[PDB]
């Protein structure tokens, strides 16, 4: 939920998209969390070693 | 006498950006315009003489 | 004075729960402090810049931890 | 009677502010009086036409300045 | 206990009229009971499954006509 | 009030027979009642419309059966 007034001026000053910069950090953030999840299950589901 | 002068100005893009409930803001609707279309009705009146 | 700008947040109070409110608070912030730290979203507010502080609750150039406690105080739920 | 029709406005009150209300009012209006001047927008109503007045409060063919005062008073803010 | 699952419905209390509330109701329901008959739409709720009933008002495998009356009870108008 | 218009019928009384009369009747009629039922022909009358009833005896929007008895009573023969 970015803004319509943003992409007007941001793209004017910085030339950035301001959409694919958000779409790029959401699509990445779900792929990181899904990946942090299993490695947080393995260490959650792992027996206590050296026991 | 110049005490009370007459101006016209625009909307600060901090306000204009979020207008009618964006980013959680409230109570600030946009202005709107309609049109009306009413009607008038006339009637012919007679007139006459004799000899 | 702030010497730059005043971003003025006015929260609008509401009934969150039974016989409870989130109290609407007129507050003003020095613009450079505001751009640095503001938590306001979904808070039922409206903001405008002004050359002079437009609300009686004024936060100047330097408060920080005094202001950081005031903006999160906009969500205080009182009965 | 108005002998044309009645536009029946049923307004639903809300909590405007801390322990306050914008009073809801069930009212009938003569359909020619309603079409001429009616201020209802954003008033959280529901309107229906009818042959006979569907609510106790009725505004007949000639009220105008009485009704024009009432339709704006749908926004009355009470403590 | 139901031994299967529980669908926890938390209905939020809103101001329906002046000084008239729809009581906020925390309730759990046995999942095969909630699946069979559930009236909840537009009731201003939020629902989550659970292993055990997560609220104090619990309708187990066998209530039915008591829950059938209890979910339409979520729309009750309290003075 | 009929709020629209009144058709005003003024019948002029006459000597029908030896020492008898058909008496004259000044009456106003709501125009949407006048168009529906008016028996006036050969009645020795004259008619003009007006926004306000011009004669004392007035039949508003709803009489009908009370006017329908009156218009054909313009032929009442008196002694």
């Amino acid at each position: 939920a970015y803004s319509i007034e943003l992409t007007q001026d941001l793209r004017a000053v910085h030339g950035m998209d301001a959409d694919a910069e958000l779409s790029g950090i959401l699509a990445t953030e779900i792929m990181l969390e899904i990946n942090r999840e299993v490695v947080d299950w393995i260490n959650y589901s792992a027996q206590v070693g050296k026991s | 006498a110049g005490a009370l002068v007459e101006i016209a100005e625009g909307m600060a893009t901090s306000i204009a950006e979020l207008q009618e409930g964006f980013n959680g803001s409230t109570d600030n609707p946009w202005n709107e315009m309609g049109f009306r279309i009413d009607k008038q009705v006339i009637e012919a009146k007679s007139r006459q003489l004799k000899a | 004075a702030s010497a730059r700008g005043y971003v003025n947040i006015k929260t609008f109070e509401q009934k969150l729960d039974g016989n409870k409110k989130i109290e609407g608070k007129e507050v003003s912030v020095a613009f450079p402090l505001y751009s640095d730290v503001h938590k306001i979203s979904g808070a039922h507010y409206q903001t405008f810049p002004s050359e002079k502080a437009a609300y009686s609750t004024v936060y100047e150039e330097n408060q920080r931890t005094e202001w950081i406690a005031a903006n999160e105080d906009l969500w205080k739920v009182t009965g």
